[PDB]
DNA sequence: GTCTGATCTCGGAA
DNA sequence: TTCCGAGATCAGACGAGAT
């Protein structure tokens, strides 16, 4: 059987051509992928194109690894890469902005804005020194000890 | 030789400005509980133990 | 009227006070060569 | 560098207690993780929780019961049937419950190939007593079989509440 | 050639048939033979759908920049069928001065636009696309009831994202997903629109 | 009611993390011990006889909550 | 000493 | 007629730790 690969990226012009079952035609650039194919088939090429590589490495990986960094890539709108500019787009909290990369201009233009952050995630409460609610400190522990809403007494 | 380069820091001088413990063993020590080591205490979910290892023992 | 619209948030601070006046100079506590860079100031000043 | 990016982005998720997977300010990024809730850690090889194969000569050999039945293909999905809906296997979504079906009726179908070729199964009694050990699946087997797949099954669940992307910036970057 | 301008044809009748319409279903699939009636005449604007709800009006405008007189070629057309939806398939794209002129009559019609070789694949039967459907009223308010999840905190697609343009989705409507797996193969995913 | 019914491994942890720090200021101990001096020893004792006074609090992240008895929980 | 998205200037067109 | 595409220049960053 025969196919073809091409060194290109104009995806939807190659797709539409006379030939070829666009029904069943794959990049491995996942934008070129989102501007054309909608959002859900770039997340299934992260999680291909990734899992692609990493067996063709040997290095065997849970894909519930690779079907959350994909699935954390793609979930505000559209595929937000994992570099200092796709941590804006992704974070709302400036700590964790701050501790990152730019720290500068990070801190002087969310006092720019009046930025109320909350403190949460990790890269905060462990500057703030409280303990995260990732993990142990996602619920909280009561006491079973002897008490009860009593009555009062008659005045 | 592992007598140039045995060393434990119970609780010694920390550093004028920043009062953390100092570097070097030279000066008592204190090695770096580094930002790789915290993501590893992040993945096990050891939320405590985070709170103990860098705002109890040592800047308190 | 016009400051939330430049996206001050006007609690926390109005644009007046992007541009320096006056000026607070740090703690001793927390420089035991930013001290040098102070009295380049005042000298200056 | 490139451990660093990925888990100065993905350390605040963790799955919540209504096994969601939420971010830190509390937008849903996955609905069950990974689709099942399965931790990556338990799983089993081929990304399965339970490698059924294994499991039933492991209950086999375990608990090889004489002076049983061990009577088949007319009983094995009729017990496995009376089993799997009674009082539990409800937490069990029915994609498991099916693979568990699907494997049963596969090993159903083994013994009496095996029939196929000798020894009746008229009431469990032939001449040469031996042939009854081909495919031995005996109803003490299957219904331990079951309460262990399942409890295999429910133990490697995520934990709620695991720093879910934690995990996921390590097993990228290493 | 004509691999186009018939396949187009069927595109749009696969799309407005997942999109709700009622197109009776000889009309829906074409071989080239039934489209070779006017094959030879095309190439060397005979083409327009007006369909209904269980309506839209697609336009294949010959120019191949469609320029904002071309549209007012059917503008007074569009206010004159009373008919709120429509759709312009265009060879090239769009002037660039023109796409404002949707916007700017925005809430009245509908008028979406799409590019030629954009739609001569569906994208729904792409093999990567999962089963995107659009859920009802009703149907988000037992989604965000069972997670306990406001509106807003859903997973988003864009509003300009190739699969809500080609279901035609304002703003607040919320898509359910079927991701296709291997062990269940109903990974369920819902997405809130921008 | 509509959480596992499982302790997980980080509810385990803090409730050992804390039924050591109770112990370990003069709790009053349910084990009737065998000389352990150290309150961590004390505390797997103390969770494997399922005598714990502690309820776990588990917030589900809207805000509502599922309270859940140590002893009525399956441990590993 | 590049690799980087952003943000500024030019230019040809409906 | 204006507006958006494409030409230049500009950024912050470039693993742990150790003596």
């Amino acid at each position: 059987k025969y196919k073809l690969l091409v060194e290109g990226d104009n995806l939807r012009a190659v797709m539409a051509t006379h030939g070829v079952k666009g029904t069943r035609t794959t990049s491995n650039n996942t934008y070129e992928v989102e501007k054309t194919l909608g959002i859900e088939a770039a997340r299934t090429t992260i999680i291909n194109e990734i899992q692609y590589t990493m067996v063709n490495h040997g290095m065997s990986i849970d894909r519930r690894h690779v079907m959350l960094l994909s699935d954390l890539m793609t979930y505000k709108g559209e595929v937000l890469g994992i570099t200092r500019f796709g941590l804006a787009k992704m974070k709302e909290s400036v700590l964790m902005l701050a501790s990152f990369e730019k720290t500068a201009d990070h801190l002087f233009d969310a006092a720019y804005f009046g930025q109320k952050d909350s403190v949460c995630g990790v890269s905060e409460c462990i500057i703030m020194g409280i303990p995260m609610n990732i993990g142990t400190g996602l619920f909280k522990l009561l006491h079973k000890a002897d008490r009860d809403p009593n009555p009062p007494k008659r005045p | 030789m592992v007598l140039d380069k045995m060393h434990a820091r119970a609780r010694g001088p920390r550093a004028v400005l920043t009062r953390q413990p100092t570097e070097g063993r030279s000066r008592d020590g204190g090695l770096r509980l580094g930002e790789m080591e915290r993501d590893c205490l992040i993945g096990y979910g050891a939320s405590m133990l985070l709170l103990e290892r860098l705002m109890i023992s040592s800047d308190a | 009227e016009d400051v939330p619209l430049l996206l001050m948030n006007p609690e926390a601070g109005k644009p007046s006070d992007l541009i320096l006046t006056r000026l607070l100079v740090p703690p001793l506590c927390i420089r035991p060569d930013l001290t040098m860079k102070l009295t380049e100031i005042i000298f200056l000043n | 560098y490139m451990q660093r990016r990925l888990v100065k982005s993905l350390e605040d998720l963790c799955s919540q207690y209504d096994l969601t997977v939420r971010s830190s300010t509390g937008d849903i990024i996955q609905f069950i993780y990974g689709g099942d809730g399965l931790d990556p850690a338990a799983m089993e090889g081929k990304d399965e929780p339970l490698e059924f194969k294994r499991v039933l000569d492991n209950i086999k050999a375990v608990f090889p019961c004489p002076s049983e039945p061990a009577l088949s293909k007319n009983e094995l999905i009729l017990t496995t049937e009376s089993i799997m809906k009674k009082s539990e296997f409800l937490c069990c979504q029915d994609s498991f419950l099916q693979e568990i079906k699907k494997f049963i009726k596969g090993v159903s179908e083994k013994i009496k190939k095996t029939r196929d070729k000798y020894g009746i199964n008229d009431n469990g009694t032939t001449e040469p007593r031996v042939l009854y050990q081909l495919d031995r699946i005996t109803p003490t087997q299957v219904e331990k079989f079951l309460e262990t797949c399942r409890d295999k099954y429910m133990r490697a669940q995520m934990e709620p509440g695991s720093a879910v992307g934690a995990l996921c910036a390590q097993s990228i970057g290493e | 050639e004509t691999y186009r301008l018939w396949k187009i044809r069927k595109t749009i009748m696969q799309l407005c048939h997942d999109r709700g319409y009622l197109v009776t279903q000889d009309e829906l699939d074409q071989t080239l033979e039934e489209f070779k009636a006017q094959s030879g005449d095309k190439p060397s604007t005979d083409l327009t759908v007006l369909v209904a709800h269980n309506q839209m009006f697609v336009f294949f405008p010959e120019e191949p920049k469609v320029g904002i007189k071309t549209i007012k070629v059917y503008c007074q057309r569009m206010q004159e069928e009373n008919i709120t939806r429509a759709l312009i398939v265009v060879q090239q794209g769009m002037t660039p001065s023109a796409k404002q002129s949707l916007v700017d009559m925005a809430p009245k019609y509908i008028l979406e636009q799409f590019l030629q070789q954009e739609l001569l694949i569906n994208i729904t039967e792409h093999e990567l696309v999962p089963e995107h459907v659009v859920m009802t009223k009703e149907e988000v308010t037992e989604l965000l009831a069972r997670y306990k999840l406001r509106e807003n905190q859903l997973p988003r697609i864009q509003a300009g994202d190739p699969v809500a343009r080609y279901f035609g989705i304002k703003r607040g409507q919320v898509v359910k997903i079927i991701r296709p797996s291997e062990t269940a193969g109903r990974y369920i995913t819902y997405r809130l629109v921008q | 009611r509509i959480t596992t019914p499982y302790m997980t491994k980080y509810e385990r942890a803090r409730v050992l993390g804390t039924r050591a720090l109770q112990i370990a200021m003069c709790a009053p101990v349910m084990v009737e011990l065998e000389g352990e001096t150290d309150p961590l020893l004390i505390a797997m004792k103390e969770l494997k006889a399922r005598k714990i006074p502690i309820i776990i609090r588990r917030y589900l992240p809207d805000g509502s909550y599922e309270d859940w008895g140590v002893d009525e929980l399956i441990i590993t």
